[PDB]
């Protein structure tokens, strides 16, 4: 517009996401956070008060940006994407990202959370030839095996 | 090389398809030339032409695409080619890498404005040919721009 | 289809042509309407696809 | 191939067929966005050689006098028309493409242009005019034109959204809205704006 | 035959976490896109050889595009955007230190008093 002093006054916006595909909805829950991945390959924070947006995040429109499978832990969202190929990190608190890795060639089949004495400290991925096990602090990769 | 392309000619009082061999087109893609041999007219030809032109019909060209593979074809009104002593222009547009395209067909002058003609000046065919290859889309010039704004 | 929009139709047939594009095959085709709502190939036009 | 790609623009009459115009436009690669309005034609493209987004303004023109001022028969035009054609380099890429319109055509004609980032932009079509000379003459001064530049520039002055940006933009839509001097313009791609 | 471009972006006076919400890096315009991590710094993957520009959006700041041209083997150059004499080459540092300049400008200002 012009002026700064129409602002408001004649336009509107109205923001959407996609059909549902994934959820989480267990937190703290002293903050009032619903962290949703949608159809449309954008994932976002919806506040659960009202129903506003927090913060979204919009990948590629085309097939190279289906989110495959998503996890939560703690304050922190993990995914994996691109037909099986990058892995993300989301800092659910801030909206930015911890870290993103890309992982081997091969198809995606199913995500994991393993941990030891009590303590979860892994990411097992598998795929339809090999599993890999990669830390889960800074992504950094573990072992794989065939 | 030079082929040979079939032309034929269609009116009908009842504005079927009727179509039946007119001319022959001779095409030189070496220095790309076009050429037509055809036939004058009949007399019962003469008669049902100025039938149609009467009741306002048509009068469709057409010609196939590889030298019943198909067809390209186009129309033009009765009254406005009787009206100028059939005088007519066709062109021929052709594809960039040399596969025929279309078939066009315009008379001078157009229009009609309900003249009378008799029989003794529809003996010959007043036709030109064309021939019609894509022309070359410009660029933005900046070298010019570029010196001037030294 | 009501009787005064038949005989509309009926009266304003020549005036109204159809154009339809085919991308799989790249051919073109151009149809005049008739007096009985009918339709005949008036032009035709075809890219190598 | 990143030599040996083209795209070809075609004008036709709907009516009989006649190819008023065929043009080929060499070393370019889509997607292509196209306007065509009442005299002129603008679309835009991707050019491999130098890699930069190009557009691209055809206008057509009639000769000194009118040949029938009274209709508009497709029967009765043996004579083909006058194309101008220019060329321009745009420094962005585009994501959507629309005209204004008006009650009577009285006002200026503008460009609505939807960008990647999300912001619209308006670009006068005075801007877009073949007929713009490349060395200033006597006559160009008295027609009052600018001199020709082959490149256009993006400023932030120009955008109709302020900050309410339009993420993955599919469409843009206007409407008269009876009045002389006003559009209205939607924008839907993911979201839906409105002003 | 698949590579990254890495980098990093600084506002100045303000701290990361308050704009980095809402921010994406471009490369080749939506060709690929990536996101900003939580200190500021960003990683894109998956660029063959070639030349691109790169850039950073948000709608709030301003940040300037910066051309990269990555070769066969796998060493890359980054330099200026100029569309046109492309032929010009001006250096600048890699990996990308892309430093915005100030939010950008919208609106149009007016006149104050005159004379005194
Ligand atoms: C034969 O056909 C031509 C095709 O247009 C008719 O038109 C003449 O064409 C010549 C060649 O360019 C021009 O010099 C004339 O000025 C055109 N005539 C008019 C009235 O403009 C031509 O009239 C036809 N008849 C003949 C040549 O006797
Ligand atoms: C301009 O075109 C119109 C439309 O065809 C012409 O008007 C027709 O003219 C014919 C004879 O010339 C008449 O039989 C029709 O009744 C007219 N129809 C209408 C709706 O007016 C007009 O003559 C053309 N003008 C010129 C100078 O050629
Ligand atoms: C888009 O720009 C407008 C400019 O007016 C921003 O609105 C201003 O926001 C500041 C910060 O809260 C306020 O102090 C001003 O009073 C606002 N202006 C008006 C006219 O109300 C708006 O915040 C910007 N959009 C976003 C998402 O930050």
């Amino acid at each position: 517009a012009v002026y700064e002093d129409q602002v408001g006054k004649f336009d509107w916006r109205q923001q959407y996401v996609g059909k549902v595909k994934f959820a989480s909805l267990e937190f703290s829950p002293g903050s009032k956070k619903l962290v949703v991945a949608t159809e449309k390959n954008v994932i976002a924070a919806l506040n659960s008060r009202t129903g506003e947006i927090l913060w979204r995040h919009v990948d590629k429109g085309t097939a190279e940006g289906a989110v495959d499978a998503m996890l939560l832990h703690g304050q922190d969202v993990i995914t994996v994407s691109n037909g099986g190929r990058i892995m993300r990190s989301w800092e659910t608190n801030i909206g930015g990202l911890n870290w993103e890795i890309t992982l081997d060639s091969g198809s995606f089949q199913a995500l994991g959370l393993v941990g030891l004495q009590e303590s979860v400290r892994y990411i097992a991925v598998l795929k339809k030839t090999t599993l890999a096990l990669h830390h889960l602090s800074s992504g950094h990769l573990k072992w794989v095996e065939h | 090389g030079t082929v040979g392309l079939l032309l034929e000619h269609s009116f009908e009082i009842d504005d079927s398809a009727n179509f039946r061999k007119r001319g022959s087109l001779l095409w030189n893609q070496q220095d790309g030339t076009l050429s037509l041999s055809q036939r004058q007219l009949s007399e019962e030809e003469r008669g049902r032409l100025r039938d149609v032109a009467a009741l306002n019909g048509l009068y469709r060209v057409r010609i196939p695409r590889r030298p019943a593979g198909g067809y390209v074809s186009s129309f033009v009104p009765a009254c406005s080619l009787v009206e100028s002593h059939l005088s007519d222009q066709l062109t021929l547009h052709v594809d960039v890498a040399g596969n025929v395209v279309g078939v066009s067909v315009v008379t001078h002058p157009g229009g009609c404005r309900g003249h009378e003609v008799e029989d003794v000046d529809l003996e010959l065919f007043n036709t030109s040919v064309q021939l019609q290859p894509p022309t070359t889309a410009p660029g933005p010039e900046t070298a010019a721009f570029i010196e001037r704004l030294e | 289809a009501t009787r005064n929009v038949l005989r509309q139709l009926h009266e304003l047939a020549p005036s109204i042509f159809f154009y339809l594009v085919d991308a799989e095959q790249g051919r073109l085709c151009g149809y005049r309407l008739r007096k009985d709502l009918t339709t005949e190939l008036s032009w035709e036009l075809t890219i190598p696809p | 191939h990143h030599e040996r790609t083209f795209i070809g623009i075609f004008l036709i009459d709907g009516v009989t067929g006649r190819i008023i115009h065929s043009s080929v436009q060499k070393k370019a690669k889509g997607p292509v966005h196209i306007v065509h309005s009442e005299n002129w034609v603008v679309y835009q493209y991707w050019n491999t050689k130098a890699r930069r987004n190009e557009f691209t303004v055809l206008e057509l023109y009639e000769g000194t006098e009118q040949y029938n001022a009274t209709a508009f028969s497709s029967l009765d035009r043996p004579q083909l028309p006058q194309v101008l054609q220019q060329s321009y380099i745009f420094p962005s890429s585009i994501s959507a493409m629309e005209a204004t319109i008006t009650e009577r055509g009285i006002t200026s004609r503008h460009l609505l242009i939807g960008l990647p980032s999300g912001a619209i932009l308006s670009l006068p079509k005075a801007l877009l005019d073949p007929r713009r000379p490349e060395i200033p003459t006597e006559q160009s001064r008295e027609e009052n034109l600018i001199p020709y530049s082959p490149d256009v520039q993006i400023h932030a002055e120009r955008f109709i959204n302020y900050n309410q940006t339009v993420s993955r933009m599919r469409g843009i839509y206007t409407a008269p809205s009876g009045l002389e001097s006003t559009c209205l313009v939607v924008a839907y791609g993911l979201d839906i704006y409105q002003t | 035959d698949r590579f990254k471009i890495e980098g990093r972006a600084v506002v100045p006076g303000v701290k990361p976490q308050d704009w980095i919400s809402a921010a994406r890096v471009l490369v080749d315009g939506e060709e690929h896109v990536g996101f900003l991590k939580t200190d500021g710094s960003f990683v894109v993957h998956d660029i063959p050889s070639g030349s691109y520009v790169v850039e950073v959006v948000s709608p709030a700041y301003r940040f300037d595009p910066v051309r990269v041209d990555i070769t066969s083997k796998g060493k890359m150059r980054a330099r200026y955007v100029n569309y046109i004499k492309t032929s010009e080459v001006v250096r600048l540092p890699y990996p990308l230190q892309m430093k915005s300049s100030g939010p950008p400008s919208y609106f149009i200002k007016r006149e104050s008093w005159g004379w005194t």
